[PDB]
């Protein structure tokens, strides 16, 4: 099945449809907690 | 155009960044109408912006230094064109801040000292809010913490997860998908980008680009994995806006503000933008103020 996974920096945009605005754009890279593994 | 292509100048490979083309758009677009000859002309924007009231609340205010002679017609024209008169203010004063923020609630963003200096004879300000559900909320119970894939830095995040169908498609030029989440007055929605290349789609994203996207979506069953997101973004746009041409307003010189003072001694210093947006399981939260001098 389809699997949208945004666990790497991605972008995202809030527009208006009817007049196709873009209202908030943003692009997340990181998160807060740092993580490690073996 | 110019709000859209802002972008590029703030985007951060090592940070998380929001902005509000909107609001830089809406406030250009007042600033446009108090300026002249070529000053007006770089500021290349479109003189009605969309405004509507259920989807995002939209406000635009201009305080003007009480020294400050404005041509009446300009205040005529201002008050005519965006439903509120220039707001006559002392820069120099200690309560000017609490003036200006007692004034914007009711119809308060503090966080503009960064933009208050004391020679400062006028604040352009754009106000942009957003708070609205899902379509199709996702369940938090579901939310689970999973690793968040950063070059070689892994973070921890609060991921959600849900079924749902929905527009995507993949493109490339460098691979990637794009998916729209519609929010629950569906004039509002989110489109959700997933690149193998972030900063290439930076370097591309543009109203074409976007307009395409839309266009070429297909509706599909999905799973839609992403994180909860709180971010709040302090930017200074007076560099990107120069790169895009807006340079005559920066410029005591050369800076033609005539059409609103009769002065000759009004012009930009600073343009600086707020954004705070918060997406979570319920739906979205999205704040944006940008400031011009």
């Amino acid at each position: 099945l389809t699997a949208i996974v945004a666990n790497k920096p991605f972008m995202f945009l809030i527009y208006h449809k009817p007049t196709t605005t873009v209202l908030f754009m943003g692009t997340i890279t990181k998160g807060e907690k740092v993580i490690y593994d073996t | 155009d110019i709000g859209l292509w802002t972008f590029r100048y703030v985007y951060n490979e090592s940070d998380n960044v929001v902005f509000s083309p909107y609001g830089l758009t809406s406030a250009l677009s007042v600033l446009r109408i108090a300026a002249g000859g070529n000053t007006k002309r770089e500021i290349d924007v479109p003189e009605s912006v969309v405004e509507d009231s259920d989807a995002f609340l939209a406000l635009r205010e201009l305080f003007v230094d009480a020294s400050v002679p404005l041509r009446p017609e300009f205040t005529a024209e201002f008050s005519s064109r965006f439903n509120t008169s220039v707001q006559r203010v002392t820069f120099n004063s200690e309560n000017v801040k609490d003036v200006i923020n007692s004034y914007v609630k009711d119809k308060v963003p503090r966080v503009l000292d960064a933009s208050l200096d004391r020679d400062t004879k006028m604040l352009l300000l754009s106000s942009v809010r957003m708070k609205t559900s899902w379509r199709h909320v996702f369940d938090p119970s579901f939310t689970t913490d999973q690793p968040f894939y950063s070059g070689n830095v892994t973070y921890k995040v609060r991921m959600m997860n849900k079924i749902d169908t929905l527009k995507t498609e993949t493109f490339t030029l460098v691979g990637y998908s794009v998916t729209e989440l519609p929010y629950k007055r569906r004039q509002t929605a989110m489109l959700l980008v997933v690149p193998d290349d972030l900063g290439e789609i930076v370097r591309a994203l543009d109203l074409s680009l976007v307009r395409f996207w839309i266009r070429n979506m297909r509706k599909d069953v999905c799973q839609v994995v992403m994180p909860k997101f709180s971010v709040e973004s302090v930017l200074d746009l007076r560099d990107a806006l120069q790169r895009l041409g807006v340079r005559d307003a920066f410029d005591p010189s050369r800076a033609d503000f005539g059409q609103a003072s009769p002065s000759n001694d009004l012009y930009v210093t600073k343009v600086l933008q707020t954004s705070k947006i918060e997406a979570d399981e319920r739906g979205t939260t999205a704040s944006s103020d940008t400031a011009i001098t």
